[PDB]
DNA sequence: TAATAGATTAGAGCCGTTTA
RNA sequence: AAACGGCUCUAAUCUAUUAG
């Protein structure tokens, strides 16, 4: 018989120097490390693509459970983990209506004209792919 | 008088306060933090007053450097051992201490005496020795606070120290034989031949077949190998190059070995074909498993190795790889093999990946192990071995017993 | 096939965070297999799921979700099938207590087919480039530079990064290896082996359970038996219980997840992505360098 | 050349930020000194 | 004198939303003329420049 | 150049969502 | 491509040897 040698399992610090083990818990206890004001969601997809973000983005805000919360935790809401705003009202759409080069360049010359021309502020662009 | 009242230093000390406020009304506890809920407007002493005394369930300090000399937290504790004086209530007061930087012997004296709740270094497991002092004085949504609480309580869940025993999926080496054994077959062996079509494990190397076998052994596929001179042949000891002690500029130890694990292979693969148990193709090796309806009740040693999923049938499979590096072993590796009917095997792949991956979403470390071990045992000959025939006089024994691990470590088995 | 990492090799130019989200991740009860269930069934993970884009997001727009708790400089180095393209991550800690966990890009590219070694030049200039990061970060050189890979360094290369490296500086080179067929099962429960397990087969060489059953959670980060991750200290100097703290410890920031830990180091992880979102387009000199523009 | 360079360290120093670090920056400040 | 245009075309390639602002401007105070008032008298527009 | 192994390595796909 | 895993398939290389 050969002896398991234990390696601790490592602390990951939170906000307020508060350290815990799962990336969950923390965040929903303490919060992350810093404050951002907000996500300004950049959009580029269909008109349906555009309409199931925004319900996604609405349910993420209300506490949402999975089906064994102990096995896996809870999501509390996105403001009430990280203390930011990311509304689906603030959102800056950009609509959409060798193939796979084009493909992303249909995605890609949106998004460098909107961050180029487009006076809207994006912090994060969702690409939100069709099926 | 159901209510929990927390005092702080207010001007520098505020976010543990808060974080904790919260998290209190979020497992349903009544709180009176200040600047949560003191009232803009209203006489804030007065209603500090009214709410320590009349309805306050239970006084919170928190005795962090910038507390215990502030006038407000001092008066605030004064009048809370007043209320404790009139309720004879005991640890109405249940200090909390944040900051590390001051000593129990530089508490004041108003709260020395009575034990102070640790919230040093862990806010989260100091919450939760708070609300387990809560439970114990009966300090008094039926859904959705208990996710809360119980991830308060178990935030902090270690592993305890118990010992732990383990089965491995390497089987080792009980013996090997002797001698490897170098034939000098230089025209008695056809060289179009193919040697892994030999009865016994035998390789070309260096104008040489390189074997466990002996060399009047491939008679019946090479006849012309009858009357070769034994002299030519040259044997090593095994356990030499195990061991690493041997290195001889003909054949390097590293070769050695491998045409040695090479020679285990090839032997497992000839043994298998004996053991009454049939064969599939991975990407990378053979794996034998065995039929249904060629086991009792499709049960050996109390483990089912095959079975039914809609309408398909499964079996339990091993494949096998000998290795020396930490010692002379064996690895097995577990596979499930779909057949359409049990005798009948499934021709497309993606079928197979797909019903491996459903029968195995339920498995779990116990299923693996009794039937690894209830296979191993299976192919076995005798109790406590399987044997390899690398030759007439000369065999591999393959422990049944795993090599088993150990450990100081362990946790709780969920019920 | 190519469409994720190629879209992000094209915005790489400009550096544009960027998160691409399936339709059928957002909104997977519309879309069905066509005679049951949906597709992607999500019941079960559907919070998680809120948990890791909510993750992602928040580290896309600028936010650190989480920390480690020096002089230690972790350097990943990923080889790309393409020619073979070394592309590296390197973590460590800054004065100020934070990690730094930016990537170290600019591959290095190696001519032959399947060496998957860096050859002497590519070496001394990933070496000296990680050094240099280190050095404008944190103001001194490094004290360690755990280079770590899924491969094992060889005698030229390891001596490239031993002649360009300066002095009073001791890089220990690390190779982790996953599918290694070591199943350690557990006789007595119906759990598998808890995760944390060390199995120091040598000195240098160990198998680490970064995966596996976790008291905390009363379950298990893998499905069916976990597989451990074989650490080998094939190059350097260092204690094999050390190194397999540091490979749990890295196992941590995988912020493209919210998942409790990974069973591999998180670096390798993150070189190996961004590694493959450049090789799917044309070559960019000096990329983003940062990982909110890959993952 | 002097004006070239001057641009360039701040320059250099927006790009590596906006390229390199993970904190995102809304707007940059060049405080230019007098 | 070419310093602001050059500064923000330098940035156009890699777009980046940047503000030029002198210490003369932001702290007018403290550079004085060696002789008296600052160089930048800002006292009456202080809520201008603010704005 | 082909082949026969063993050791490393690397890609892609594919299924399940971690036993209460 | 939210993600992490387990498995499947496939390819290449480095060795050692043998036939080209
Ligand atoms: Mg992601």
């Amino acid at each position: 018989m050969k002896e398991l040698i234990y390696i601790e399992e490592p602390s990951i610090l939170f906000a307020h120097g508060q350290k815990c083990t799962d990336p969950r818990d923390g965040l929903a206890l303490f919060g992350p490390l810093n404050q951002i004001y907000g996500i300004k969601s950049g959009v580029v997809g269909t008109q349906k693509g555009l309409q199931i973000f925004k319900s996604y983005l609405d349910k993420i805000q209300k506490p949402i459970y999975n089906h064994n919360n102990i096995t896996r935790p809870m999501f509390p809401g996105f403001e009430a983990v990280f203390g930011c705003k990311w509304e689906s009202q603030n959102i800056v759409f950009k609509e959409i209506t060798k193939r796979t080069y084009d493909l992303v360049t249909l995605f890609n010359d949106k998004i460098i004209t909107a961050n180029k021309n487009d006076e809207e502020r994006v912090d994060v662009w969702f690409v939100i792919v069709p099926e | 008088r159901n209510k929990i009242f927390i005092s702080h230093a207010t001007p520098e000390d505020d976010d543990f306060t808060r974080w904790l406020s919260l998290k209190l009304i979020g497992l349903g506890y009544e709180v009176w933090c200040d600047i949560l809920f003191l009232d803009k407007g209203v006489d804030f002493w007065s209603t500090i007053e009214k709410e320590i005394r009349e309805n306050t369930c239970k006084f919170l300090i928190v005795s962090s450097t910038a507390g215990n000399k502030r006038e407000g937290v001092l008066k605030e504790l004064a009048v809370a051992t007043k209320v404790k004086k009139h309720l004879q209530d005991d640890m109405f007061i249940i200090p909390l201490a944040i900051d590390e930087n001051l000593s129990y012997d530089d508490i004041n004296i108003e709260i020395v005496r009575l034990n102070a709740i640790d919230f040093k270094k862990s806010w989260a497991k100091g919450l939760q020795d708070l609300l387990d002092a809560f439970e114990k004085q009966n300090v008094p949504d039926h859904s959705k606070s208990n996710l809360l609480y119980q991830q308060i309580f178990l935030h902090d869940k270690q592993a305890i120290e118990k010992e732990e025993t383990y089965d491995s999926n390497w089987f080792p080496i009980i013996s090997f034989p002797n001698e490897l054994r170098f034939h000098r077959y230089d025209w008695r062996l056809p060289k179009q031949f193919d040697v892994r079509t030999l009865a016994f494990p035998a390789i070309r190397y260096k104008e040489y077949l390189c074997t466990f076998a002996w060399e009047y052994d491939f008679i019946h596929q090479l006849p012309k190998t009858e009357t070769y001179n034994g002299q030519e042949s040259i044997r090593i000891s095994t356990s030499d190059i195990l061991s690493g002690r041997y290195d001889t500029d003909f054949i390097r130890n590293y070769e050695c070995q491998r045409l040695i694990v090479q020679l285990i292979n090839k032997a497992f693969e000839l043994r298998m074909k004996d053991k009454n148990v049939r064969e599939y193709q991975m990407s990378k090796t053979f794996a034998y498993w065995i039929e249904k309806g060629k086991l009792e009740k499709d049960k050996f040693e109390k483990i089912k190795l095959v079975g039914k999923q809609k309408n398909k049938y499964w079996h339990f499979g091993i494949s096998a790889a000998g290795k020396l590096y930490p010692s002379p072993v064996l690895m097995v590796s577990s596979h499930i093999i779909f057949t359409m009917d049990g005798i009948n095997l499934i021709k497309s792949k993606s079928i197979q990946h797909s019903s491996r991956r459903k029968q195995g979403k339920n498995w779990w470390n116990d299923k693996w192990r009794e039937k690894l071990l209830a296979f191993i045992r299976f192919l076995s000959d005798d109790q406590n071995a399987i044997y390899l025939n690398v030759g007439s006089e000369e065999k591999i024994l393959i422990s049944n017993k795993p090599l088993k691990f150990f450990g100081k470590m362990s946790y709780v088995t969920p019920s | 096939a190519q469409f994720h990492d190629q879209l992000k090799a094209r915005l790489l130019e400009h550096t544009i965070p960027t998160q691409i989200l399936r339709e059928s991740t957002l909104a997977w009860r519309d879309f069905k297999n066509t005679f049951g269930a949906p597709i992607r069934d999500f019941s079960k993970i559907e919070g998680h799921l809120a948990w890791t884009i909510s993750t992602a997001a928040y580290y896309k727009a600028g936010g650190k979700p989480w920390k480690l708790g020096p002089g230690v400089c972790y350097l990943g180095l990923v080889y790309k099938k393409i020619q073979n393209a070394c592309c590296a991550a390197q973590m460590f800690l800054d004065n100020g207590d934070g990690t730094v966990f930016k990537g170290e890009v600019g591959p290095w590219y190696n001519p032959e087919k399947g060496e998957y070694h860096l050859k002497p030049k590519e070496a001394k200039a990933l070496l000296t480039q990680a050094l240099e990061s280190y050095k404008e970060q944190n103001k001194s050189y490094p004290k360690e530079v755990f280079i770590h890979a899924r491969t094992r360094f060889n005698d030229e290369e390891w001596n490239a990064f031993n002649e360009v490296t300066p002095k009073n500086t001791n890089l220990v080179g690390v190779t982790i290896t996953k599918s290694k067929p070591l199943k350690l099962y557990k006789t007595e429960g119906a759990f598998p082996i808890m995760r944390g397990n060390a199995y120091i087969v040598d000195e240098k060489k160990a198998f680490l359970w970064t995966l596996g059953f976790v008291p905390k959670l009363q379950s298990t980060l893998s499905m069916e038996v976990p597989n451990p991750i074989f650490i080998e200290i094939n190059k350097g100097e260092a204690e094999i219980q050390q190194v397999l703290k540091d490979i749990l410890a890295l196992t941590k920031l995988n912020y493209n997840a919210c998942i409790y830990a990974d069973g591999e180091p998180v670096t390798l992880r993150f070189a190996n992505k961004i590694g493959e979102i450049l090789t799917a387009s044309t070559e960019i000199k000096t990329p983003p360098l940062a990982f909110k523009y890959y993952i």
